């Protein structure tokens, strides 16, 4: 999930946008 | 601001700024 | 902190604090 | 939605929790 992608690893715009509605 | 480790409120803030009026879902667990 | 007008990042922050590990959805429009 | 309940009117715990997963 987002925590694995963005908190424990370096986030990206690409990944953040996966969690926009 | 997005290309870093972001946790907790810092992550929620980035979602808020990127997603804009679309909104977002934050599911930590 | 919840019993007030909360807009934008201020609202997202309150959701983050109240919902905890459950997470939340923020849908402004 | 949440903006109507919490931004343009006074928010509450009760309403916030409606938007928790
Ligand atoms: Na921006
Ligand atoms: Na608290």
């Amino acid at each position: 999930g987002i925590v694995e992608q963005c908190c424990t690893s370096i986030c990206s715009l690409y990944q953040l946008e996966n969690y926009c509605n | 601001f997005v290309n870093q480790h972001l946790c907790g409120s810092h992550l929620v803030e980035a979602l808020y700024l990127v997603c804009g009026e679309r909104g977002f879902f934050y599911t930590p667990k």
